[PDB]
RNA sequence: CGCAAGACGGACCAGAGCGAAAGCAUUUGCCAAGAAUGUUUUCAUUAAUCAAGAACGAAAGUCGGAGGUUCGAAGACGAUCAGAUACCGUCGUAGUUCCGACCAUAAACGAUGCCGACUGGCGAUGCGGCGGCGUUAUUCCCAUGACCCGCCGGGCAGCUUCCGGGAAACCAAAGUCUUUGGGUUCCGGGGGGAGUAUGGUUGCAAAGCUGAAACUUAAAGGAAUUGACGGAAGGGCACCACC
């Protein structure tokens, strides 16, 4: 039998059970530590909109708030929506968060 | 229609509460308080067809009126309260949440704060799809 | 899914031959 | 972030001595006078260093009314 | 509470905070620590306040944590209801929201437990007014003189 | 479009140059007529590209060293850099000190000289 | 290991700053200590784990205290050893 | 109660390209100034073929584009 | 805006911790239990592995009571389809929850027995102990707290290579094996027939454990490699493709 991955795809080390969380897209069972996590954070007001909220908000500088997001998806979904990619054999080895923009400031 | 005796410096401020996802669009905008209300209005009665509902420029469409009837009665500044549905759901907006904003603010009402407000359980009863969910 | 069933089967006809040896005794 | 028009750190600061902490009101107006509000004299800044000179004084902090005046 | 010829005078029901302010101060990396009391006032006004300590991310670590043990979280919640009843059994309605304007609750809670493990923020998340007593026509035009 | 250089150019382009590096101008036509003569490109229109590819490189040459081929007077300035740089000839500036720990070394191997002493904090990033 | 490296004569802490039980011979890593501060003037000879409070006979009525491992003494010098 | 009241005809112009989208190829992806406002801008999808420079005839720009 | 019922402990929550395994996250208290480390304390071989026998053992299921929000086998409808007892939408019983008895099974998976010895390098993390140039808390000052550096144990893991092994995938163990022997338990013999037949035993039931042959067949299976194929992923291209 040939082992695809070390982990078995997973976080479970030195673990008996863990439990399981529902996914954001389809609603189906999928372990924690198996389970593709997304931390979105968004502003409220798109950045289109931002110029005609602040000509017409009372306030000359009002810091827009901001939605803080969890999304957890199954493997099929992250996929299907391409959140994950295929990899070559040696490139899964690598753990290695993609590199975004740079950071946080303006466009993006 | 009678507004209040002063506004010509001051501002009367609303409270907008607009609904987000899918299927659905509502802007409903109440007193401070909440406890009373005026006109509500939604996407599905700008635009029939069973399936735009949540569309960007039903939303738009819809908002384009109510701000109408705002002024028109001497309501002229908004706060803004959001709802995406929650309770172990999506939790998320919908298209028509960035789409109303940008409509009735240069219908020329003005906008005085805007924040989120999700109803976001601390864990709570089981989601409707089962344990192997939806497919197809 | 397969095997599971074929194990199934076999299952519910041992059971009704258990029934119908119970049956003639 | 943290402060805008650090006209604020006042407000703390005036807001925190109606329930007799000068330990922390302090604090917020020493955390404005070394910040990216270096703009040099920003007309509010005299009411913000006459109060944490009157703090300094009320408390007892030489080492302070030194970083402040500095 | 009370109408007064096209006026509406209002009384103190309790506080809240905003979602996103409570929601950035909360990351990886950091054990959130949390604890209640339910109090009473001198007066007949009844409360139960809801309070938040974080961890700090410390002075110069080279460390990627800043876990804590539990033996040392349960003594800061511990000092975090000691203050939070002293200030509040003690000093009537109007002195305690008195101190929640600029927060010198929370800033007292924050010294007094810097020593047994740094921690930046605190704040009153939520107080909920449970009971409350009587009208009492004198006592309410006080807040409205 | 397209008509990117093959590799039977840029072969013969290096070699010409290096060889004929006197002859060369860098107007198109006067370094087409040299490839006539120091040379025989059996085609026209081969001709006409190798040099408009010996002009493009000899704008390139009379700025930095080219790392495809070599001429006399880089390797002249090459020499010159390689046989004594300006910055120095003391070794290195005749006296420098060390601080402790060394000198304990150095107290072990009889030499008792020239040093100074500092004992600066712990420790590794702290 | 450099795979070639001596055995027999080890460093003085270099090689004997290891497990006690992995020494060429096993040492104990704790000493006595002799002791005579004020609050009992009396030359008292205490073990460096304590384990337990060692009680005085004058003023004070405690010297010691058992923490995990080596033993935090008091307000009292008296040190020694002596010797091992 | 009856029909609606709408905006009036806006105008505004390109400043800069950005690609090509749809499913054939056949939208484009373009940035616009108001022509009114000059630090106002929204991205639209543009059917026909487009340089740069030229001006639109925008019903709305409630409407504002992003991917699909 | 207030009230009631039942269910449930988010984000924080991690190749982190504890437990023999199954498993285990709101507060506070009580009740008993355990690992590691420290020790110039005690006993003096009291040990290792195990037929018989014994405790615990997910989910579903069974029996008797309580409860029944939510989800939901079964069932009744609406669509999609030539057909559609399905995927999808609405409704909904048993069940899901708690208390007392049964049931002993799972990809109960690291698909890798337990105990002991020896054999590379490197950086981390959780816990205890010890050593240290210093910042930091408070009462002004070595109570013990946080951060920094190093060392010693045992624990969950990772990275690195002509250690060595392997059919290869891979593995500091699956290594120290034709140069074969440290101790001991369990278990395997081409593919089907079959976990069936049969008798024994346990269970209220459902079933569990124990378990053949006749006959049939020259392949079944693993990695591993090269192609082709994919209603797999990432690039590029064509008016015999599209717009």
């Amino acid at each position: 039998m040939t082992k695809k991955r070390r982990n078995n795809g997973r976080a479970k080390k030195g673990r008996g059970h863990v439990q399981p969380i529902r996914c954001t897209n389809c609603a189906c069972c999928v372990p924690k530590d198996k389970a593709i996590k997304k931390f979105v954070i968004r502003n409220i007001v798109e950045a289109a909109a931002v110029r005609d909220i602040s000509e017409v908000s009372v306030f000359d500088a009002y810091v827009l708030p901001k939605l803080y997001v969890k999304l957890h998806y199954c493997v099929s979904c992250a996929i299907h929506s391409k959140v994950v990619r295929n990899r070559s054999r040696e490139a899964r080895k690598d753990r290695t968060p993609p590199p975004r923009f740079r950071p946080a400031g303006a466009a993006p | 229609s009678l507004g209040p005796q002063v506004a010509e410096g001051e501002n009367v401020f609303g409270v907008c509460h607009i609904f987000a996802s899918f299927n659905d669009t509502f802007v409903h905008v109440t007193d401070l308080s909440g406890k009373e209300t005026i006109c509500r209005v939604t996407g599905g009665m700008k635009v029939k067809a069973d399936r735009d509902e949540s569309s960007p420029y039903a939303a738009m469409l819809a908002a384009q009126d109510v701000a109408q009837r705002c002024k028109e009665l001497g309501i002229t500044a908004l706060h803004i309260k959001l709802r995406a549905t929650g309770g172990n759901r999506t939790k998320t907006p919908g298209p028509g949440a960035q789409s109303a904003l940008r409509a009735l603010a240069r219908s020329g009402m003005k906008i005085g704060r805007i924040e989120d407000v999700t109803p976001i359980p601390s864990d709570s009863t089981r989601r409707k799809g089962g344990r192997r969910g939806r497919r197809l | 899914m397969r095997a599971k069933w074929r194990k199934k089967r076999m299952r519910r006809l041992k059971r009704k031959r258990r029934k119908m040896r119970q049956r003639s005794k | 972030a943290y402060f805008q028009r650090p006209e604020n750190a006042l407000k703390r600061a005036n807001e925190f001595l109606e329930v007799g902490k000068k330990q922390p009101a302090l604090d917020v107006l020493y955390d404005v006078m070394k910040s990216k509000k270096h703009r040099t004299w920003q007309k509010i800044h005299e009411p913000i260093m006459l109060k944490y000179l009157e703090l300094c004084v009320d408390l007892r902090k030489s080492h302070l009314a030194k970083e402040g005046l500095y | 509470e009370d109408v007064q010829g096209k006026n509406c005078l209002t009384n103190f029901h309790g506080m809240d905070l905003t979602r996103d302010k409570m929601c950035s101060m909360v990351k990886k990396w950091q054990t959130m620590i949390e604890a209640h009391v339910d109090v009473k006032t001198t007066d007949g006004y009844l409360l139960h306040l809801f309070c938040v300590g974080f961890t700090k991310k410390c002075n110069n670590q080279i460390r990627k944590t800043s876990y804590a043990q539990h033996q040392q979280v349960r003594q800061i919640r511990k000092k975090m209801m000691e203050i939070m009843t002293r200030e509040v059994q003690t000093n009537d309605l109007k002195e305690v929201v008195n101190k929640l304007i600029p927060d010198s609750i929370g800033k007292d809670i924050e010294k007094a437990c810097q020593s047994i493990y740094p921690l930046h923020d605190v704040f009153v998340r939520k107080v909920k007014m449970l009971k409350k007593p009587k009208f009492e026509l004198g006592k309410l035009m006080e807040l409205h003189g | 479009m397209g008509r990117v250089r093959t590799k039977t150019v840029k072969k013969a382009a290096r070699v010409i140059i290096e060889k004929y590096y006197t002859r060369l101008g860098n107007d198109f036509h006067t370094n087409k007529r040299v490839c006539e003569e120091i040379a025989i490109i059996p085609s026209k229109k081969l001709r006409n590209k190798i040099a408009g590819y010996v002009t493009h490189l000899m704008k390139r040459i009379q700025r930095g060293p080219v790392r495809g081929i070599s001429i006399k007077l880089q390797e002249e300035e090459r020499e010159r850099r390689d046989n004594y740089v300006p910055e120095v000839s003391a070794l290195d500036q005749e006296i420098i000190e060390v601080d402790p720990d060394t000198k304990e070394m150095l107290k072990l191997l009889d030499f008792g000289s020239l040093s100074n002493l500092q004992v600066t904090q712990p420790t590794v990033g702290m | 290991m450099p795979l070639a490296k001596d055995l027999l004569h080890p460093s003085p802490e270099e090689e004997k700053r290891k497990h006690k039980k992995k020494r060429l011979v096993q040492s104990p890593n704790s000493y006595f200590m002799d002791v005579k501060c004020p609050g009992c003037y009396k030359i008292t000879t205490v073990f460096s784990h304590a384990q337990t409070v060692v009680l005085c006979v004058g003023c004070s009525t405690v010297l010691c205290q058992p923490t995990g491992g080596k033993a935090r003494l008091t307000e009292g010098c008296s040190f020694r050893r002596k010797q091992h | 109660m009856d029909t609606s009241r709408v905006q009036p005809i806006k105008l505004a112009r390109v400043t800069k390209v950005l690609g090509r989208t749809g499913s054939q190829g056949q939208c484009t992806q373009v940035r616009v100034e108001f022509m009114d406002d000059t630090s106002r801008s929204i991205i639209r999808n543009v059917k026909g073929p487009v340089r740069e420079g030229d001006v639109l005839t925008l019903l709305e720009s409630e409407r504002e584009a992003r991917r699909l």
